């Protein structure tokens, strides 16, 4: 009938903190071992059999806005990549002016990937070479005998990145370190932010392929069932929309230009790579969707925008208020960085749930660069090198990203904008589900037990 | 700028290159070109032949990129010899206006004719009209090298002497024809005379005389 | 099943307007394509323009100066002229019939493909020669039988004497006879003018009573002459 | 029922009282628990014992709880007048429902006394329109129990269309009752006068109302 | 620290079916069993039944083994530790013996001996099983009596007549009157129609700043009666 | 009810259940509250210093555990009252109706003063006594 206390060592008792959580990667071993710059196997090797524990009775609230782990997600990809470009060749010297002539090709009624000649200090200080390279449009601004110069010389440096490291993306998992764990939601309609029914615990996220993207994502995870529409806020304007797909849509983008690789000498043991004479048909990278997939996909997709919407509803409008870097899908693939023109893709006009006839393939043009400024980085660009013979490459679209048209003051109906207003919400289309919290395994409670008394 | 030759053997088949070879995709049309005759195409569509054209000439469609675009002739004979031209029609060059550099096909080991010469004295109303002219006719001859000589009893001519150069005719042998203007007078003065046609070793000579 | 025929003048002074006139048989000119090529001496073919179905002209860039082609529409006949000639503009004309094919090496949306075309039917052909020398007309002699080789083999024929204008054309008895005739080719003598030669073998036993007669006949001169040969 | 509890029993204010609660052995008290619940009538209960003598959470230590072999006490002490109700035992195991008991009132002696508030209705005007006529004698605040009414017809007895309610406890821990008479307009206009007679065993109050005012 | 709320009385005749619900709120619905006892006039209290919201396992006794059917519903999650549920019981082959009130009731614990045991309860439903049919009340004025003359205190209210089905409502200007209110019990007349009076104790001076207005609802035959009592007495004691 | 050796609750297995019944499996967030013991680049020091957080965690608990007569067991009774101020719930409401977390919610306010009490009251008295008993 009396109470002491009696302390308890390994309680589950947990409190959400912020830990610095680590990479796991699974080992690949190979005798041409290329190293990978998104996801280097510096990281932990992830365990051989998962281990998820299932936590019944279990009622937390996630937040996927709120979460700490895209923010370290997101600062984690920026120092990987820094990384891989310092002890790679930097073109400063190769800042001097182009003369340029567009490539031969006859007009059927305007030339993008371009050619242009300059100087190049040899491996030798003193003497001087005169060579030949072929540089798209985007890459080279003009001055006035039509001079040209490239487009980051007078913003910041300019470093090539090596061509021994691979610009794909291989699965990562995050792990917490000991005395901390990952809370996992599994509800199969997860509302953004809100309570989880039947949570579960895990050590290691689940293989989440770091994809940088614009507009519509890729190779992300599917949820089931019915579709689902995560928003922050779907009441502001200016809150991102996160969109999810179930089935998996299929894109294909090909590069049909069969270029060369030409090693040119801008200094001592510097190699500088860059595209040489095209060989075959001049042509333009295009990407395509099959449209009967896409229709169905964007039909529920609306279905699930007049849930959250009133009965009265109509479509969207396509990409205005950024640079043409914003515009368009821009991603990687083989090593060439596009940049599609997504208007064909979100044509259509539909009430209450575009031709009948139209093609089977949607086909969009996709620019190409190689002088590339990502996530806003403001500095140090990089030069994706050429990629020798065709390029070819398939990935899944899982994820969108919308954003409201914004009426001033009245709405008529309601129209739509694909945005990415930041890279982060790359991270938060795979870290919803997770959160960090850490263990606290002390724990007093009372019971009638009293120590031994002291003799 | 002028015709590229080439030597075949008979019955054996043959290819001919295509100048300016393409950079990308190509239609070439292949046609089949006689001095003064209406021009043929054998190809229009790299492997497509329009009705009419035999099955021995083929061409070399572009499935994959590289190929090379030949005129391939099986069973060559003496109607295969021409002047080939290589239209050339690529994805990467503008509007391809000119034909091919003309390609001489020519028939090796066909048997040599020996030429058929025919010599016809001034008629006599030429010879009212003040003037007088020596027809030296030579047919059937497959060998298109033959040199005419003219004799004015044992002497040479040399002096307006005209003589056409060798054309080839329906039967695929030569002809050519040899005229020589003289004056009423120095046709009389003379006994005979003769026109020498050597063709390949041999030399054949006809001779007349005025009446 | 389509026949052309070309006709003009086969001689223009320098620097004046060439004609000619293509006539077609086989079908309508508002549905195929037509062009001109020239055929001149020592050099080969030479493409120098096209006309499509619906009248749009498309001409060589070196020969863009100075050449216009039409076609009538009443007429299946299309016409050619050339402005400033020059005695290099001289050359067999051809005019044949051209149709368009289509080459995609990609999608059809993004361009792509070039147009390719192939003239499968073609003309007999026109012969047109410049020269500021005027015309030329040919007197004819005959060639009277030598009675020549056994077996009763012998050989006639007719001269033409040297005249200017080339094209010549030679039959016999009205282009009754065929057999033997070898009309052998003109040559350009030192006179500035050509002179061919047209023989006929024939038996001997016919060569008495042949009433053998070549007629010859001239464009440019605007003259026919008939001529008998008798031994 | 077969669980039985004490019909009745009574205390006097600030003093203690013991409910009974006993049945066969197949509802035997060795090998199940007992547990109490103080539901008065018309609203819902509230635990006040579980588990045997352990009570739930928030009852005062007035209440506790004692289980013999072959029967179980509910003691209730320093009596208020909020305990003056009735009173249901429960015999359950961990997977078998509970077996409730007969029941047990429970009545507080040592009381304060209460006078009868007595107020008589005559049938409204729009009512003797269509040929009825009911009085209505309301009753509240008596805290003695147990009222008796009489109905009478110019100073007569009535014995036709009298309908009177049960006693029923206020939430000020008083009582209140109800009656109503019956009658036609033909009863109602010859007549003097009406009365409604409330008779307690202390005081009987009468209150009488008249058709012609 | 949870509410229990369940459904509104019903009236249904002997032979139907019926089904009660009762939505909870205040506590993890999926950690409390959730029982169902009756009482009525012939057997007293009556346990019925428990459910597991969690396992979906019941137990019945044997008396309504054949005759109710529970079923609940998927907990909506409001915090970590609370939520809003809702159980179900239906019940057919009704009887008269049947007719009474019925109560849902929170478990006791998570754990334990007593596990079940109906701790928090809910406000009961009324069932009334009759082959009558549904009557409405008629409304009529009590005219104003008085209470204490040297007091100054005076009594008024409305009467309750003939009404069939048992739920009576009553309020005063629309709830904004609950001071002083006394609701009588209902008498139960020898045809089976039921009446009641209800009435009100006010200060007599207030009869021009006051306005008293009885709301009498009867859900069954879904009538309101809004009837304004007229404060003019005819008490010689209140006249004075 | 009761697993002999083959429960596989795991690492907090049972955090949504009440709390007698997490408490009689402790040992699986005990092995499990050290779990990492089983190159300049990011993940270099982002490991080195989730390592070293880590052990040092741990050694705060065991050097509480240490200052309270406990370091060898996971569970031990002690000698201090339980002031019902912490809280006022009885033995049965809190072991059967309660989970650690929403207990250690109620009397995270008092901790620190919890932690005070038990190292003074006891332990620091039991070892000045200990050493005065054993004198004689
Ligand atoms: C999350 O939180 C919830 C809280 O809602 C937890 O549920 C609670 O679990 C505890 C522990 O298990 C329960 O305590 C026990 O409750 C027992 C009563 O229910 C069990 O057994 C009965 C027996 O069923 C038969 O007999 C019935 C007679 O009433 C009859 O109705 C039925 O049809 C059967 O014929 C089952 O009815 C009941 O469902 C349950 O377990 C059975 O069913 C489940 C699911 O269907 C199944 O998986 C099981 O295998 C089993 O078949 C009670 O008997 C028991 O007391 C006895 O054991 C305890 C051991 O602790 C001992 O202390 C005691 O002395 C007895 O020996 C104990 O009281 C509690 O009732 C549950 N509460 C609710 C509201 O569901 C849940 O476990 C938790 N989850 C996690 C992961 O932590
Ligand atoms: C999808 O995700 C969204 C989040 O983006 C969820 O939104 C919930 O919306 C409800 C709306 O009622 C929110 O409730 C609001 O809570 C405010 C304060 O929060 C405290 O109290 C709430 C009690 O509900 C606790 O849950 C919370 O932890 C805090 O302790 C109140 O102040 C709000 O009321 C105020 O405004 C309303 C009008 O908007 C007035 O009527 C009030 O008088 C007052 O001024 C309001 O009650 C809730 O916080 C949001 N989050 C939840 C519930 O987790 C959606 O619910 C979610 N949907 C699904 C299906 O998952
Ligand atoms: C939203 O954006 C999408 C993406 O572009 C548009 O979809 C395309 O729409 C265009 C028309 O705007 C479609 O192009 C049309 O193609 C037809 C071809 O189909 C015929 O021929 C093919 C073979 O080539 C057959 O297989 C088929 O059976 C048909 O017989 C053309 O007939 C159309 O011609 C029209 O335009 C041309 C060129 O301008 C004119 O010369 C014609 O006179 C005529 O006006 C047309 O070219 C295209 O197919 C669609 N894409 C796909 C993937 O199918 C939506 O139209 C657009 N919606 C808007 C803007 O409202
Ligand atoms: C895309 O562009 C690239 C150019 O960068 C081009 O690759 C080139 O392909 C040609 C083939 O047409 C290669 O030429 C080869 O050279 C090698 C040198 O060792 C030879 O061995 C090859 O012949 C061999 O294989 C034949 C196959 O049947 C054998 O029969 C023969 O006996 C030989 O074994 C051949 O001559 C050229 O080297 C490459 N250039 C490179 C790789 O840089 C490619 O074809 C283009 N593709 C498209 C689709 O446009
Ligand atoms: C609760 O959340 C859990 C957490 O994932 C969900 O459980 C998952 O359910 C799927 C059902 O298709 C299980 O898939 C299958 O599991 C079996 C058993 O291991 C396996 O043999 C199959 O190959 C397949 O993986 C999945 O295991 C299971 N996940 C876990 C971690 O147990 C569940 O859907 C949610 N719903 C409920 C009612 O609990
Ligand atoms: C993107 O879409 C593609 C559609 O092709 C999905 O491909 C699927 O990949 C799985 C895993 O490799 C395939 O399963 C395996 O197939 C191989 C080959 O037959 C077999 O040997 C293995 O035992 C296994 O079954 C699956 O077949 C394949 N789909 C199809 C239609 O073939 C891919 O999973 C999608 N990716 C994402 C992220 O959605
Ligand atoms: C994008 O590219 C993918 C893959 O390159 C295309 O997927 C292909 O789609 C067809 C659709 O029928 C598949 O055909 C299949 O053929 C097999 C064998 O006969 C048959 O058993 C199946 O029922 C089906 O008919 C094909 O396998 C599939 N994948 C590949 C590798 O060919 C897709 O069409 C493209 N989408 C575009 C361009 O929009
Ligand atoms: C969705 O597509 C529509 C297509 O019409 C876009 O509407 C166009 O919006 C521009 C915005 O600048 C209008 O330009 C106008 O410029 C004048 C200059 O004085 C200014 O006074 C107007 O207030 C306006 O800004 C343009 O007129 C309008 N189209 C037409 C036909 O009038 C719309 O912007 C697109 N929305 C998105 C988010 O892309
Ligand atoms: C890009 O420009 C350079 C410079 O004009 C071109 O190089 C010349 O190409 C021609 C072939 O047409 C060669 O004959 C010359 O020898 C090249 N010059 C030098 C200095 O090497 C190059 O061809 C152009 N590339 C393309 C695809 O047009
Ligand atoms: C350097 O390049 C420019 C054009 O880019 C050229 O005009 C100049 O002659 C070059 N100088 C050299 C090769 O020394
Ligand atoms: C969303 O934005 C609206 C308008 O600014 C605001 O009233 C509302 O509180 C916001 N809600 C959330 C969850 O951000
Ligand atoms: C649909 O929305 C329109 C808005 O104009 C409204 O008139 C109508 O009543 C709505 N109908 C429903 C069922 O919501
Ligand atoms: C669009 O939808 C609304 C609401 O369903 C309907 O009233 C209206 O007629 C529709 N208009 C068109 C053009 O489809
Ligand atoms: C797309 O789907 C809509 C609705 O099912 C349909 O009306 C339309 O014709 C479809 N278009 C195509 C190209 O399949
Ligand atoms: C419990 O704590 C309160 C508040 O600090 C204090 O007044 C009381 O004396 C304490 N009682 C015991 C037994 O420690
Ligand atoms: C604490 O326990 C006392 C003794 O029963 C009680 O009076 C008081 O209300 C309780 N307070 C709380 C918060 O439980
Ligand atoms: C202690 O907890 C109680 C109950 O939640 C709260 O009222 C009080 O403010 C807390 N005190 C402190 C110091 O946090």
């Amino acid at each position: 009938a009396k109470k002491w206390v009696t302390v308890y060592y390994g309680v589950p008792v947990w409190k959400e903190a912020t830990t610095t959580l680590f990479c796991a990667s699974d080992a690949k071993a190979y005798d041409t071992e290329v190293h990978n710059v998104w996801a280097t196997h510096a990281c932990v090797p992830t365990d051989p059999n998962p281990q998820e524990i299932v936590l019944g009775n279990v009622t937390e609230n996630f937040n996927m806005w709120k979460n700490n782990m895209v923010e370290q997600m997101h600062e984690d990809i920026i120092s990987l990549w820094d990384q891989s470009l310092k002890p790679c060749v930097k073109l400063t010297p190769l800042c001097v002016t182009l003369n340029c002539n567009n490539v031969n090709t006859n007009n059927t009624n305007t030339g993008e990937m371009k050619n242009c000649s300059f100087n190049v200090t040899t491996s030798i200080r003193d003497k001087i070479k005169k060579e030949y390279a072929l540089f798209y449009k985007l890459d080279v601004v003009p001055l006035e005998i039509t001079n040209y110069r490239l487009i980051n010389c007078n913003t910041s440096v300019i470093t090539q990145a090596c061509p021994k490291v691979s610009f794909e993306p291989i699965p990562i998992h995050y792990c917490a370190p000991a005395g901390f764990a990952i809370l996992k939601c599994n509800s199969k309609t997860f509302n953004g932010s809100g309570p989880c029914t039947n949570v579960s615990t895990v050590q290691c996220t689940h293989g989440i392929r770091p994809v940088v993207s614009t507009q519509l994502l890729l190779n992300g995870s599917l949820a089931e069932e019915e579709i689902v529409i995560r928003s922050e806020n779907i009441t502001d304007n200016a809150k991102t929309i996160i969109v999810q797909l179930n089935e998996a849509v299929e894109i294909n983008c090909t590069r049909p230009n069969n270029n060369t690789r030409k090693s040119i000498h801008i200094g001592p043991g510097r190699a500088f790579y860059a595209t040489g004479d095209i060989i075959g048909n001049i042509r333009q990278a295009h990407c395509n969707i099959s449209k009967a997939r896409w229709n169905e996909t964007l039909g529920q997709i609306v279905a699930k925008l007049e849930e959250q919407f009133p009965n009265k509803t109509i479509i969207f409008n396509h990409s205005s208020g950024g640079d043409p870097e914003i515009v368009t899908h821009s991603f990687n693939c083989g090593g060439e960085f596009f940049y599609c023109n997504t208007t064909p893709l979100f044509n259509s006009t539909w009430n209450n749930t575009y031709p009948t006839g139209g093609e089977q393939n949607i086909t969009l043009q996709c620019r190409i660069k190689q002088i590339i400024n990502m996530w806003q980085g403001v500095g140090k660009a990089m030069y994706a090198p050429p990629i020798r013979g065709q390029i070819r490459c398939s990935s899944n679209i899982t994820g969108l990203l919308l954003t409201r048209d914004g009426g001033r003051d009245q709405n008529g109906t309601e129209t739509f904008r694909p945005g990415g207003g930041n890279m982060r919400d790359n991270w938060r289309s795979e870290l919803y589900k997770y959160k960090v919290v850490k263990i606290e395994p002390l724990g007093i409670a009372p019971t009638a037990c009293k120590r031994r008394v002291v003799q | 700028s002028y015709v590229s030759p080439l030597s075949v053997a008979l019955g054996e088949t043959a290819r001919i290159s295509c100048g300016r070879q393409a950079l990308g995709s190509r239609a070439v049309q292949w046609y089949q070109h006689k001095p003064g005759q209406a021009p043929i195409l054998l190809i229009y569509n790299n492997q497509d032949r329009p009705s009419g054209i035999p099955e021995r000439f083929s061409g070399t469609p572009d499935i994959n990129f590289g190929t090379t675009a030949t005129l391939t002739i099986s069973g060559v004979e003496v109607g295969d010899e021409a002047d080939y031209y290589c239209h050339m029609w690529d994805s990467r060059s503008g509007f391809s206006w000119s034909f091919g550099g003309a390609t001489r096909l020519t028939v090796l080991s066909q048997p040599k004719a020996a030429p058929s010469v025919t010599l016809f004295p001034p008629s006599s109303e030429e010879l009212q009209a003040n003037k007088a002219t020596l027809v030296c006719l030579i047919s059937d001859f497959y060998p298109g090298a033959v040199t005419v000589a003219w004799k004015a009893d044992s002497s040479p001519v040399k002096a307006g002497v005209e003589t056409t150069t060798p054309s080839k005719q329906s039967n695929n042998k030569y002809a050519a024809s040899s005229y020589l203007s003289l004056t009423p007078e120095q046709w009389k003065s003379h006994k005979s005379y003769s026109c020498q046609v050597t063709h390949e070793g041999s030399t054949v000579e006809k001779t007349v005389a005025p009446t | 099943q389509v026949q052309l025929q070309e006709s003009g003048p086969g001689l223009v002074r320098p620097s004046e307007t060439l004609s000619v006139t293509c006539i077609v048989s086989g079908g309508s000119i508002s549905n195929y394509y037509w062009t001109w090529i020239r055929q001149s001496p020592g050099k080969g073919l030479e493409w120098i323009g096209y006309i499509s179905d619906r009248e749009t002209t498309t001409y060589n860039p070196s020969l863009n100066s100075r050449a216009v082609i039409s076609r009538d529409t009443s007429k299946n006949q299309l016409s050619l002229q050339l402005r400033s000639v020059t005695t290099a503009d001289t050359a067999i004309y051809f005019c044949a019939t051209a149709r368009r094919g289509q080459r995609i090496y990609g999608v059809v949306s993004f361009g792509e493909f070039f147009y390719y075309y192939y003239m499968d039917v073609w003309g007999k052909g026109t012969a047109v020669t410049v020269s500021s020398a005027s015309t030329k007309g040919p007197s004819v002699f005959p060639l009277a039988p030598s009675s020549s080789t056994s077996g009763g083999t012998a050989a006639l024929g007719c001269l033409v004497k040297d005249y200017f204008p080339e094209p010549v054309t030679v039959s016999w008895n009205s282009g009754a006879l065929t057999s033997g005739v070898h009309t052998f080719p003109a040559v350009l003598q030192s006179s500035g003018l050509y002179s061919l030669s047209s023989v006929v073998t024939v038996p001997s036993s016919s060569l008495g009573t042949q009433t053998y007669i070549c007629n010859v006949n001239h464009k440019p001169s605007n003259t026919k002459v008939d001529k008998k040969v008798e031994p | 029922s077969v669980l039985t509890q004490s019909a009745s029993v009574s205390g006097s204010l600030g003093q203690s009282v013991t409910i009974s609660c006993t049945g066969p052995n197949s509802v035997c008290c060795s090998h199940k628990s007992i547990s109490w619940y103080q539901w008065p009538p018309g609203r819902a209960p509230t635990l006040i014992i579980y588990e045997d003598n352990e009570r739930a959470p928030g009852i005062s230590p007035r209440f506790s709880g004692y289980k013999s072999y072959w029967s179980a006490y509910l003691t209730i002490s320093d009596l208020r007048p909020e305990d003056e109700t009735t009173y249901y035992c429960c015999s359950y195991t961990h997977n078998s429902g509970c077996v409730f008991g007969t029941g047990t009132k429970v009545s507080v002696l040592g009381q304060s006394k209460a006078n009868p508030s007595v107020t008589l209705f005559p049938p409204s005007s729009e009512e003797l329109q269509a040929n009825k006529a009911t009085l209505v004698c309301l009753i509240s605040d008596f805290y003695p129990g147990a009222v008796t009414v009489a109905w009478k017809a110019d100073s007569s007895p009535v014995k036709a269309g009298v309908e009177t309610t049960t006693p029923s406890k206020q939430s000020n821990n008083k009582y209140a009752a109800s009656s109503y008479l019956s009658l036609t307009p033909e009863q109602w206009k010859s007549h003097r006068s009406y009365s409604c007679q409330v008779t307690h065993e202390g005081s009987t109050v009468e209150k009488t109302v008249a058709p012609t005012e | 620290e949870g509410q229990l709320v369940q459904s509104g009385a019903e009236l249904k005749k002997p032979g139907a079916s019926v089904k009660i619900s009762c939505k909870t709120s205040g506590y993890r619905f999926n950690f409390y069993h959730i029982n169902w006892i009756r009482q009525t006039a012939g057997r007293g209290p009556e346990w019925m039944g428990w459910i597991s919201p969690y396992s979906g396992d019941k137990n019945l006794a044997p008396a309504f083994q054949d005759r109710v059917i529970m079923t609940t519903d998927t907990e909506v999650p409001v915090t970590s530790f609370t939520s809003t549920g809702a159980a179900y019981m239906e019940i057919r082959n009704l009887k008269f013996d049947d007719t009474g009130t019925y109560f849902c009731a929170k478990g006791l614990l998570r754990d334990g001996s007593s596990t079940w045991l109906p701790y928090l309860w809910g406000q009961g439903t009324l069932l009334t099983v009759s082959s009558a049919s549904t009557k409405g009340p008629s409304v009529f004025p009590l005219a104003p009596s008085s209470k204490s003359t040297s007091g100054g205190t005076a009594a008024l209210g409305c009467l309750v007549k003939d009404y069939f089905p048992e739920p009576v409502t009553v309020s005063w200007n629309s709830g904004a009157l609950t001071s002083g209110v006394h609701t009588f019990p209902a008498v139960l007349q020898s045809s089976g129609l039921y009446s009641l009076s209800s009435v009100v104790t006010v200060p007599s001076s207030s009869l021009g700043t006051q306005t008293y207005i009885c709301n009498v609802n009867h859900k069954p035959s879904n009538t309101k009666v809004d009837k304004r009592v007229e404060p003019k007495s005819c008490d010689k004691g209140l006249e004075v | 009810a009761v697993g002999l050796g083959a429960f596989i609750l795991g690492f907090l297995g049972a955090a949504g259940s009440t709390m007698g019944a997490a408490s009689m499996a402790l040992t699986v967030q005990a092995r499990l509250l050290l779990s990492g013991i089983v190159q300049l680049t990011v993940w270099g020091i982002k490991q080195l210093q989730a390592r070293v957080l880590a052990v040092e965690r741990y050694l705060r608990d065991q050097q509480l555990l240490g200052i309270w007569g406990c370091s060898g067991k996971i569970i031990c009774c002690t000698n201090v009252p339980w002031n019902d101020s912490w809280s006022n719930k009885t033995i049965n409401e809190i072991w059967d109706n309660m989970t650690w977390m929403q207990w250690e919610k109620e009397i995270d306010n008092y901790t620190q003063h919890i932690y005070t009490l038990l190292e003074v009251s006891q332990i620091q008295q039991e070892k000045n006594e200990q050493e005065l008993l054993e004198l004689d």
